[PDB]
């Protein structure tokens, strides 16, 4: 098998911005270079779109440019948009084809507060037992967040799970949801639950409550 | 236009042997070559194998061994096989087609543990000019689901967060979506959950 070094390994950028990222191979591909390039967005299930180096594939747009020759390669956007937030990675088909470790390229964007929404344990869940209540962040950046949870004024640890969301295709956003678990029990015990909230874009913390 | 579609078990112990199959329409494989490639969780692309027209198969050096790919012409199937399977080989797994279009891909783990369908709870909105809902997702294995809103009708802002591992060693998640406060009361919102490997499907009413 031929290595295809690619790099670097994750690019963080402005949408204005013009990018481009290398590949490299231990051995040259030429008979027409079988090097191809894909992107695969956020699961999606990659899409190809280069091939012989520097060929775009059908609707692809101009802003995708393929090149180098024999042995390195690269791929340039021109002016990345939001959309173009994706993973890319190279394939050499000249032997057994091998990909590249690949390129994360993240957006980069302004900063923007979060939303914050609560949830309390739905009826039905408390029906056997447990508890989980939900704090979700919604739309924000960076990515990047703390959340403390409070029930009646007491501080919380070791209770609480976080999720983050892939950053937004169109906006560069992210979500996250809080979750703190608790049994029916400790619940019940309880009457005030609170997710306080510290962000970059938050001048002071945020707390939703109920 | 052409597509693929991947299917396979979705959950399979270790050393057993995994069965995928790839079922095409909108070309014939006497024309083309189908190739498999596999992407374990948080890592890269992993070329498979593929099978030629007339194929003639090759594979990928490192797991050759392991590893058939067939096809049948008739059936409009290519078929992956791999054996003595260890949770290494966790991944989704693709079949492929100037080129070249994949399928939607089959989430395939690896592990000893038994099957288990997901609860759904939802995450009902209350009291600025817009609101949350959601459905709760909790303990289900493995991976994946696949939540939709409204049978699919809904899918601006919605978000779907990764599943995370329980201390159960289970996975759950939350699906939101954001709406308008004001449509609260006329609108209603239901979640399509499906979770493949246990033949489980729910919808959810969620009521403020």
């Amino acid at each position: 098998d031929i290595v295809m070094s690619q790099s670097p390994s994750s690019l963080a950028v402005s949408a204005g911005e013009k990018v481009t990222m290398s590949c490299k191979s231990s051995q040259s591909l030429l008979n027409k270079n079988y090097l191809a390039w894909y992107q695969q967005k956020p699961g999606q299930s990659p899409t190809k779109l280069i091939y012989w180096a520097s060929t775009r594939e059908s609707g692809v747009p101009d802003r995708f440019t393929g090149s180098g020759s024999g042995t390195d390669f690269t791929l340039t956007i021109s002016s990345v948009q939001a959309e173009d937030l994706a993973v890319y990675y190279c394939k050499q088909s000249y032997d057994l084809p091998t990909f590249g470790a690949g390129t994360k390229l993240e957006l980069k964007r302004s900063v923007a507060a979060p939303s914050v929404f609560i949830f309390p344990p739905s009826d039905e869940q408390l029906k056997s037992g447990t508890a989980s209540v939900v704090c979700l962040l919604n739309n924000f950046y960076p990515r990047e967040a703390k959340v403390q949870w409070k029930v009646d004024n007491a501080l919380q640890s070791g209770n609480s799970q976080e999720s983050v969301t892939e950053q937004d295709s169109k906006d560069s956003t992210y979500s996250l949801s809080s979750t703190l678990t608790l049994s029916k029990a400790d619940y019940e015990k309880h009457k005030v639950y609170a997710c306080e909230v510290t962000h970059q874009g938050l001048s002071s913390p945020v707390t939703k409550s109920f | 236009q052409v597509q693929l579609k991947e299917s396979g078990p979705g959950l399979v112990a270790p050393s057993q042997s995994l069965s995928i199959t790839c079922t095409v329409s909108g070309f014939s494989l006497t024309d083309y070559g189908v190739s498999w490639i596999r992407q374990p969780p948080g890592k890269g692309l992993e070329w498979l194998g593929v099978i030629w027209g007339g194929g003639s198969t090759y594979y990928n050096s490192a797991l050759k061994s392991r590893l058939s790919i067939s096809k049948d012409n008739s059936k409009s199937q290519v078929f992956l096989k791999m054996n003595s399977l260890q949770t290494d080989d966790t991944a989704m797994y693709y079949c492929a087609k100037p080129g070249d279009s994949w399928g939607q891909g089959t989430s395939v783990t690896v592990s000893s543990a038994s099957t288990k369908g997901p609860s759904v709870f939802p995450l009902a909105p209350s009291s600025g000019g817009t609101a949350a809902l959601g459905c709760l997702v909790k303990d289900y294995f493995p991976e994946p689901v696949t939540v939709s809103w409204n049978s699919g009708a809904l899918t601006s802002g919605v978000h779907t967060f990764p599943a995370v591992l329980q201390s159960s060693g289970l996975y759950s998640l939350s699906s939101v979506v954001t709406v308008p406060s004001s449509s609260l009361g006329t609108q209603t919102y239901i979640c399509n959950v499906n979770h493949k490997p246990s033949n489980t499907k729910v919808d959810k009413k969620v009521e403020p």
